[PDB]
């Protein structure tokens, strides 16, 4: 899961990277970076949780979670999950990449019909 | 000048470069091969080195952007990240409101002022 | 000690203030910790005990007298090394300035001294590959620590390739070893020694033989060595060969079991075409630091005719010449960082760049030295000397005791050439003498008031001015009568050399 | 001395016994030379590449080919497709020759 | 119905009114997009000057077809109280074609939407590919 | 505040040599940039005419 | 038909006629899609997994960061094909003929009933038995940190 | 000397593709059989050339 | 056929495409010992096959910082 | 550096100058503008910026306002050559 | 003031999940259940009179090498992956199907087909020089040779 | 455990990628039907940049250097502690110990890079102040 992920990171740097646009190519360096540093955050966080079972299967997290849901252990864990998450989706209020007022659409302001819609 | 550009230490004085098998002038015709025998360090800021004066990242932030609330184009001229210069150009909007009120009389010119600040 | 040490030095040196004042009193915090190291090794560590070989850390790390001669040898040339970095190499505040703007300098360092120490004592191809990059990795940053430099950033991206496909061949040998056998420890390894195809440890030497600089491999570090600082070149230049070429001399122990000829024939195809670079390619050359690369890669190739014959006698003819060679690499740079006190100033003709990394970089801005320092110069006379291999200096018992490992396995043809090599060599170090001393006459009595050495400020004008600092001028002269005075104690040194042992027990 | 051949699940590996043999014989205190290891060493070496059983297929291979004997009637019979591991190839009683399912277990 | 954000002057003070809570034009489906790439319908509103001119042009010559253009309040449309200056273009049909013209000074936000509402009634009428069938 | 690139201050010159030199100076300016002028500008012409038309407009 | 063959004819070809630096962080990546591939399906998953994690997360999308810093600027189909077909007739990376013409098997056991997974065996040994090699490489990464920021950072 | 050393200044020159040749031509001498060491003995000397 | 060095074809003329066809080079000796490692059901390899991976990636981080500093060297002007 | 010439210069600095209308049209190193070729303000300013695109090199206004013979440019040229700067990819490689 | 028009597309996300948890849940079910009923597809379409009450199968997770082994024993038993049978003795045909099977050992199509990949000091020893095979060649001539005693 | 129903699901993903493609070049009117002004291609002012309608022609902070490069040390410390997940339990106490150094080892590169500020983007070039100091005669 964390690797399949990491694969759709490198998909969204290169919508940008191949394009003179310089508010398509602007959303790079920093898409490039606000995607890595959120990816260490998520996947120590993930990490965290696969330790306290000891297994890095999804349905054993669940299971184990019978007793308990580890958002009444873990709740910090569950903010910082899901703050990670917004920057990694580029949601705002992590928003810097495609801010319609700082870069316009940022890298989908040279995208249009398909490319756009997937 | 427009389109392109050009210490700290003692000013040390060499002469008599030599070699084993001879003096320099001896082998400075085939020395041009030969880059350990390069009299040239490229680190001395002395150093010629004809760079052209590539203009600075130049960004257009122009009338289409929901940040110009009017018809505003300004021009960015930036370090990086960190804005140098920048350079408001208005006028998009210059209807010449001034010189047409001189034509009207004043109960006509007053809905020229309803139309400067919209709101 | 070292370990330890090196963590209190990485937070305390984010924490204070960036000035040169502290930076230097942080180099002379690394020397007491080198010096530290030194003696808790030499404390637990003993010739008498670590004979017959110890066992490390699940077998990882393999132990024995002749690994322990090296470490002791690394540690004591760190030494001389840090106290050129702790203390002044002239006093002018203009040149020494640069040894304390980077106050990761002495940190890298001591990760390097780490990775040179352990190194040696490797025995599983897993920990080898680990270890070997954590010394290679020293040395790019180093290579980089001046990072404002043109042109020494320009060598480390030079040293990082070469190096990375050094590495890559290293790693590749020990997959194709794990392949064949499946077994990672050394000593497992041994037990197929006979069933394994030896040529994929040839493999292992080939990338061991590109980081040492071995022709063909050597076109890299005669450039790498002719651009960075002279402090710089002083390091990178002679410490990896230390720990590298005691690890080969171990290799090619366990390889002379099974005694494959044909893997000696092409280690004397590398070794014959080194000495003939080695020798007629500084006859051309007009940078002193581009000439010493060339001297550097001609005893390297002495010093592998001792590691490929691998007799009783080879020890001893290794074990004394890496530590004489030692010295003697150490003398003659630390004469270099001196000796830029005496170059003019101009108040012209051929434009010639100089830069406060390599204020010495020319030949001929060592003229004259006869008269503006002889003592420097004989001391500077003897070190090459020494080279040339002139009775009865160290050099002479380093060609002499080569000579006899050599001749005695049969390398007939490797030991005429080297001796054909070491005249052709003759000529260059010649040169460096001739420009010492022979227009003394001519110059005598001239009225010299521009060197670098006259903008020093004058102090007092009643008491004396020493003209070098205190403690480079202690290590110059005791390093030049150890090379010049060796006779006196020669017997006792080489009978402490037979005592070094490598699984010759009985 | 290190752990070499751990299998996936922590325990020996299939060759670890014969590789254990052969540092029993080689450590060992009562033999003058490493002669009489000579044969574990290939059983450990054997164990992991079969190279010597491999070339005894080859010569069973290349020794019909010269005598004619047929291939089907020599060899085991066998399936490709795992699919097709039926009831009827399994020869239980009364078994289809459907495909089974190995989609999802 | 996604137009692009091209609000000049006071005509585009309504247009950011059709958007507000009251009429709310994204309930039935228009949203403003601030690239040429990701919009259909170019609003011009606002006056557009000789200096502004070029720009309009590049602009509208980089939204992907099928596109439409609609000319709100009394500047764009004819010029309106700036007809007779210097540096007015009396009426941005002289430099796009326009498919439809909202008046007033501004108009009402009922007026621009009255002014979407008509257009989209002439989207639905249109036979792009029965055309191919039959005019074709 | 700092002026954009290739500014100017404004000064009223008094003497009709100074101006000549000013004059001749800002010519070649035009003719150094004309090759960026046609690239920039896209323009359909070589750079000779560009060059062409500056100069006639000096002699107005 | 074993399409792996296609993939890289595909990546082999436009290695030899790659110009700028776009296409050749391309390559990067257009190799260890094969290579994680080619390790999902028989050898080992646990390092086709662990390759997309450190390889493609951590270390090419680092390239293509530096790509856009460093710049971005500035042969005959006869010739090519040819050299590809070349490349083409010997994939034999050993010859040994039996080693790679007959099938051999393993025989199962029950032996173990405390089944888990091979990374759990890769931690009980790299955190027990070579907790050495464990200690350096963190040594290793703490370097790099040191490393880097002396490298770079300008002051 | 004169020749020979100035056959050897002409190959130190920073060049990734230079040292990267070298190093890969090396490979060879692992390739061959140890009796043909004498003929690139020989094909080196005629390069000097 | 690569005893002729076809591999120097397939090298890019930029300092960058060295970089990568060193790790291109490393990943062949990791997928050996992975390979290896799996047949003879021997998790040694699979530690040194994790070794190999977390090395070769330190070896790409230094790399890349002296090729950026590298670069910034040239373009050091900064006298705006 | 500069690999250019004194006499090798002069023949892009002649033939470069062939371009302009002059009463002479044969050219050499001393060959003045305003006699030997008889021209006035703006024909000498466009030889000029020629010959700067020819020879890479821009000159100064003060060297510019006052040139009379040709030897100075050629001076001024092989005095003020530098080479074009190679960037990070193609230096070493 | 609770607005139902703003959570009708969640109760419409609601659907989609249910959509795909009720197919699968059910679908799985069936299909590992009908399988485990017989050896024949004339057995696991109908259902006979005299059987009772059906007892569905549920899908299997977090499994291990034992599962691996368990499933081909069922197989050899039933004809499923995931058959059910207690009889205290195996039919005659369980001791005369166990499938063994033989695969080949070549290194990765990547490892010797790349145009980068497979460049090295030692893979070319192993695909250009004879030194290596050779050698063990001569094992396997000496198994041969030491037939006779 | 089977994955033949997981290799379904990733063929089927792989033919929907195709599908999006197409569908969109086989749905939309043909340049004729609704301008017929030109392609994509000659139609040069449509094929091009947008930048807010006036026509126009990466020198990064050292900081965003340092982030993306520092990402990669701390992500291989990330992953090398997988291992110690699926091994918590059986490799007790010692294991645990060892785990904890591990990181204490790079916690001290994390001070290292915390009191040196490598992170921070700085402003050395502008926002700079000054005392306005008479020098009377
Ligand atoms: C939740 C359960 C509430 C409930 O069952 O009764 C109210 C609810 C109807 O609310 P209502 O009719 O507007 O209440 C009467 C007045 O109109 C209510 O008018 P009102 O504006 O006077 O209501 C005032 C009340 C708000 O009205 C409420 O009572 C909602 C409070 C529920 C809060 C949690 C949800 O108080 C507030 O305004 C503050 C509440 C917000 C505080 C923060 C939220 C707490 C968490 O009854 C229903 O459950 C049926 C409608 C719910 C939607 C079902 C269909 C969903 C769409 C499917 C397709 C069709
Ligand atoms: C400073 C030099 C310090 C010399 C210290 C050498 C030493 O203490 O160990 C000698 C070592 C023998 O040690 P070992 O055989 O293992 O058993 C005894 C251990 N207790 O013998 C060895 O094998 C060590 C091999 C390296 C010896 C290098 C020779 C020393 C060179 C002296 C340099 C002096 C420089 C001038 C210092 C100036 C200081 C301001
Ligand atoms: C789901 C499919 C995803 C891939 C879609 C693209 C497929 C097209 C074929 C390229 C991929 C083949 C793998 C080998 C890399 C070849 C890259 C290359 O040489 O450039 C291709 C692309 C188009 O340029 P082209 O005309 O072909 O070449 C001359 C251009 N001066 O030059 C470009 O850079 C244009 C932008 C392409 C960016 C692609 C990024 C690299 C590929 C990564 C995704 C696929 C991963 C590899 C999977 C297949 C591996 C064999
Ligand atoms: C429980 C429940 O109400 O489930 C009924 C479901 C969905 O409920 P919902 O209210 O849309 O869930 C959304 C809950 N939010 C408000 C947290 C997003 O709708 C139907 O099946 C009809
Ligand atoms: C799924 C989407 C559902 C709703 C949209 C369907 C509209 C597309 C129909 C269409 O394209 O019909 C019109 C077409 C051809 O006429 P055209 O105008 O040139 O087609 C434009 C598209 N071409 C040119 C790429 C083909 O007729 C047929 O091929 C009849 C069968
Ligand atoms: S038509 Fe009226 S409201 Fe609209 S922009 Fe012109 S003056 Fe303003």
């Amino acid at each position: 899961l964390l690797a399949s992920g990491s694969i759709g990171v490198f998909g969204t740097v290169i919508v940008g990277w191949m394009s003179n646009s310089k508010y398509t190519v602007l959303a790079t360096v920093r898409t490039t970076a606000q995607l890595i540093s959120y990816e260490l955050v998520l996947t120590t966080v993930v990490f965290i949780i696969a330790l306290i079972v000891s297994s890095l299967n999804i349905n054993v997290i669940i299971e184990s979670q019978y007793n308990i849901w580890y958002i009444i252990p873990f709740f910090p864990l569950c903010l910082i999950f899901f703050i990670s998450a917004l920057a990694e989706t580029a949601r705002p209020p992590f928003d810097n990449v495609e801010a319609e007022s700082e870069l316009v659409s940022g890298h989908m302001t040279e995208l249009s019909a398909s490319p756009f819609v997937i | 000048n427009d389109f392109y550009d050009v210490n700290d230490f003692f000013p040390v004085q060499v002469d008599g470069i030599e070699s084993s098998l001879g003096k320099y002038e001896e082998f400075a015709k085939d020395a041009h091969e030969w880059e350990s025998w390069n009299l040239q360090n490229e680190d001395h800021p002395e150093y010629p080195v004809k760079r052209t004066k590539i203009r600075h990242f130049t960004l257009n932030f122009g009338p289409q952007h929901p940040a110009a609330h009017g018809v505003l184009r300004l021009i960015l001229e930036l370090h990086g990240e960190e804005i140098l210069r920048s350079d408001p150009h208005v006028g998009l909007l210059h209807r010449g409101t001034e010189k047409l009120i001189e034509s009207k009389t004043y109960m006509q010119a007053l809905p020229y002022f309803d139309r400067l600040d919209y709101v | 000690m070292l370990f330890t040490s090196l963590l209190l030095i990485i937070v305390y040196g984010s924490l204070v203030n960036k000035s040169h004042l502290l930076t230097k009193l942080i180099n002379r915090l690394g020397l007491i910790i080198i010096i530290y190291t030194l003696l808790i090794h030499l404390n637990i560590n003993t010739l008498e005990n670590l004979s017959i070989g110890i066992n490390m850390f699940n077998n990882l790390l393999l132990i024995n007298s002749f690994n322990n001669t090296i470490i002791e040898l690394i540690l004591i040339i760190c030494i001389l090394y840090v106290l050129l970095i702790s203390f002044n190499i002239t006093g002018l505040s203009i040149i020494d300035n640069l040894n304390y703007s980077k106050r990761t300098f002495i940190v890298i360092v001591l990760f390097n001294i780490i990775g040179l120490t352990l190194l040696p004592l490797v025995n599983d191809i897993m920990i080898l590959f680990i270890i070997i990059e954590l010394q290679s990795y020293s040395l790019y940053l180093l290579t980089a620590i001046f990072n404002e430099s043109h042109n020494s950033t320009k060598s480390a991206l030079y040293y990082f390739i070469v190096g990375s496909i050094a590495s890559f061949i290293i790693l590749d040998a020990t997959v194709s070893i794990y392949d064949d056998l499946g077994l990672t420890n050394i000593q497992y390894i041994l037990m197929y020694i006979d069933k394994l195809e030896i040529f994929d440890l040839l493999c292992l030497l080939f990338g061991l033989f590109i980081k040492i600089g071995l022709a063909p491999f050597y076109s890299y570090s005669i450039t790498i060595y002719s651009l960075s600082p002279t402090i710089i070149t002083n390091y990178i230049s002679l410490m990896p060969k230390l720990s590298i070429l005691t690890l080969i001399y171990i290799i090619m122990h366990y390889i002379n079991i099974v005694n494959n000829t044909d893997l000696n024939y092409v280690i004397s195809f590398l070794i014959l075409i080194s000495m003939f670079i080695g020798s007629f390619g500084g006859l051309n050359v007009i940078r002193i630091k581009t000439l010493l690369a060339y001297s550097s890669l001609l005893n390297v190739s002495y010093m592998l005719l001792a590691i490929l014959s691998n007799s009783n006698e080879s020890i001893i003819a290794y074990i004394y010449y890496i530590i004489q060679y030692s010295l003697t690499h150490i003398n003659i740079f630390s004469i270099i960082l001196v000796i830029s006190i005496y170059l003019p100033i101009m108040n012209n003709m051929l434009n010639v760049m100089i830069t406060k990394y390599s204020p010495i970089e020319y030949i001929n801005q060592l003229k004259n030295l006869f008269i503006n320092n002889i003592f420097i110069a004989i001391a500077l006379c003897i070190s090459i000397f020494s080279l040339i291999g002139i009775p009865p200096l160290t050099g002479f018992y380093g060609k002499y005791l080569v000579l006899i490992s050599g001749l005695n396995n049969g390398y007939v043809l490797l030991s005429i050439v080297l001796i054909i090599a070491s005249s052709i060599s003759t000529v260059y170090y010649a040169t460096i003498l001739k420009v010492l001393s022979f227009d003394t006459l001519s110059f005598k009595d001239i009225i010299s008031n521009n060197l670098i050495i006259n903008t020093s400020p004058e102090n007092n004008n009643n008491e004396i001015k020493p003209e070098i600092s205190n403690v480079i001028s202690y290590v110059i002269s005791s390093l030049t009568l150890i090379i010049l005075l060796i006779i006196i104690q020669y017997e006792n040194i080489v009978k402490g050399a037979y005592l070094v042992l490598l699984y010759n027990w009985v | 001395a290190p752990l070499q051949q751990v299998g996936r699940h922590g325990g020996p590996n299939k060759c670890f016994g014969e590789f254990q043999r052969v540092v029993e014989c080689m450590t060992n205190a009562k033999h003058d030379s490493y002669e009489p290891c000579n044969n574990l060493k290939n059983d450990y070496l054997e164990c992991r590449k079969h190279k010597v059983e491999r070339y005894k297929a080859f010569l069973m291979q290349k020794h019909a080919e010269e005598l004619g004997k047929d291939p089907e009637e020599i060899g085991a019979p066998f399936v490709r497709k795992r699919r097709f591991l039926t009831s009827k190839t399994l020869g239980l009683v009364d078994g289809d020759d459907y495909e089974i399912g190995v989609e999802k277990i | 119905f996604w137009p692009m954000t091209f609000g000049l002057a006071c005509c585009a003070v309504e247009m950011m009114h059709v958007s507000a809570p009251r009429y709310d034009q994204d309930r039935l489906g228009i949203i403003f997009r601030a690239s040429p790439r990701q919009s259909d319908i170019m609003i011009v509103a606002g006056t557009v000057t000789n200096k502004m001119a070029p720009a309009l042009r590049q602009v509208y010559d980089q939204m992907p077809y099928p596109r439409w253009v609609i000319s709100m309040g009394s500047c764009a449309n004819g010029g309106g109280y700036y007809h007779y200056s210097y540096s007015v273009v009396r009426g941005v049909d002289r430099i796009v074609p326009v498919d439809i013209y909202v008046p007033g000074c501004p108009p009402t936000s009922e007026a621009l939407m009255y002014g979407v509402f008509q257009l989209q009634k002439k989207m639905m009428d249109g036979q792009t590919h029965r055309m191919w069938y039959r005019s074709y | 505040t700092n002026p954009t690139a290739f500014a100017q201050t404004t000064r009223y010159v008094k003497d009709s040599t100074e101006m000549r030199t000013l004059v001749l100076n800002l010519y070649r300016r035009y003719l150094r940039h004309s090759r960026g002028f046609v690239n920039n500008y896209n323009l359909d012409i070589p750079a000779s005419q560009v060059r062409t038309k500056i100069r006639q407009e000096f002699e107005r | 038909m074993n399409l792996e063959i296609l993939d890289l004819s595909i990546l082999g070809f436009y290695s030899l006629i790659s110009s700028n630096s776009f296409e050749s962080i391309a390559i990067l990546v257009a190799t260890i899609m094969p290579v994680i591939t080619e390790l999902w399906y028989n050898y080992s998953q646990l390092f086709a997994l662990l390759y997309t994690l450190i390889y493609v997360g951590a270390v090419v999308i680092l390239f293509v960061f530096i790509l856009s810093v460093i710049n971005e600027k500035e042969s005959g189909l006869f010739i090519l094909i040819l050299v590809l077909l070349l490349d083409d007739l010997d994939d034999n990376e050993s010859n040994d003929n039996d080693y790679n013409n007959v099938y051999i098997t393993d025989y199962a056991d029950w032996f173990n009933n405390y089944n888990e997974s091979d990374l759990s065996v890769i931690g009980n040994l790299l955190f027990t038995e070579y907790a050495l090699l464990l200690l350096i490489i963190s040594f290793i990464l703490l370097m790099s940190i040191i490393g880097l920021i002396l490298i770079v950072k300008k002051d | 000397s004169t020749f020979i050393s100035s056959k050897l200044n002409k190959l130190v020159f920073l060049n990734i593709g230079f040292i990267l040749e070298i190093i890969v031509l090396s490979w060879l001498l692992i390739v061959f059989k140890v009796s043909l060491l004498k003929y690139i003995l020989l094909l080196i000397i005629f390069i000097i050339l | 056929m690569d005893l002729i060095l076809l591999m120097l074809v397939a090298v890019g003329l930029n300092i960058i495409d060295i970089y990568i066809m060193i790790e291109i080079l490393i990943m062949g000796c990791t997928v050996n010992t992975i390979y290896s490692a799996s047949l003879d059901n021997d998790m040694i390899g699979l530690i040194y096959s994790l070794i190999q991976i977390i090395i070769a990636g330190v070896e790409s981080a230094i790399g890349l910082s002296i090729l950026v500093n590298y670069n910034r060297i040239r373009n050091s002007e900064e006298i705006e | 550096a500069s690999t250019l010439t004194k006499e090798d210069v002069l023949t892009r600095s002649v033939s470069v100058l062939r371009g302009f209308e002059v009463k002479t049209k044969d050219i050499d190193l001393q060959t003045t503008f305003v006699q030997d070729l008889g021209m006035d303000s703006l024909d000498l300013n466009d030889a000029l910026v020629a010959l700067e695109e020819e020879f890479d090199v821009v000159f100064d206004d003060k060297t510019a306002n006052e040139i009379k013979t040709v030897g100075e440019v050629v001076d001024f040229v092989l005095a003020n050559y530098l080479p074009t700067e190679q960037s990070i990819n193609h230096t070493i490689r | 003031m609770i607005p139902f028009e703003a959570l009708i597309p969640y109760a419409i996300m609601f659907a989609g999940f249910c959509l795909g948890g009720g197919v699968m849940n059910s679908a799985i079910t069936a299909d590992i259940t009908k399988r485990a009923r017989g050896p024949n597809q004339e057995i696991k379409r109908n259902v006979g009179e005299d059987e009772g009450p059906r007892n569905y199968t549920k899908p299997r997770y977090n499994t291990d090498q034992w599962d691996k082994y368990f499933a081909v024993r069922d197989l050899r038993l039933t004809g499923s992956l995931r058959g059910q049978s207690d009889n205290a003795v195996a039919e005659e045909s369980f001791k005369t199907n166990s499938i063994q099977p033989y695969s080949n050992t070549r290194r990765p199509w990547v490892l010797r087909r790349h145009i980068i990949m497979k460049n090295s000091p030692t893979k070319w020893a192993r695909k250009y020089s004879s030194r290596r095979d050779e050698r063990e060649q001569e094992i396997k001539d000496d198994y041969i040779r030491g037939m006779g005693e | 455990m089977l994955q033949d129903l997981f290799n379904n699901y990733v063929i089927l993903v792989g033919i929907l990628g195709l599908i999006f493609l197409g569908v969109n070049y086989f749905i939309v009117e043909s340049p004729r039907m609704d301008e017929n002004n030109g392609n994509i291609s000659d139609y040069i002012e449509k094929s091009g940049p947008f930048e807010c309608g006036f026509s126009s022609f990466n020198p990064i902070p050292i900081a965003f250097i340092l982030v993306a490069l520092l990402f990669l040390p701390f992500d291989l410390e990330v992953s090398s502690m997988l291992p110690y997940i699926v091994s918590i339990y059986s490799v007790g106490i010692y294991g645990l110990i060892i785990f904890i150094l591990f990181l204490l080892i790079l916690i001290v590169g994390f001070i290292y890079e915390f009191n040196t500020k490598s992170l921070s983007i700085t402003t050395i070039l502008h926002k700079k102040n000054k005392a306005l100091v008479k020098n009377l005669y």
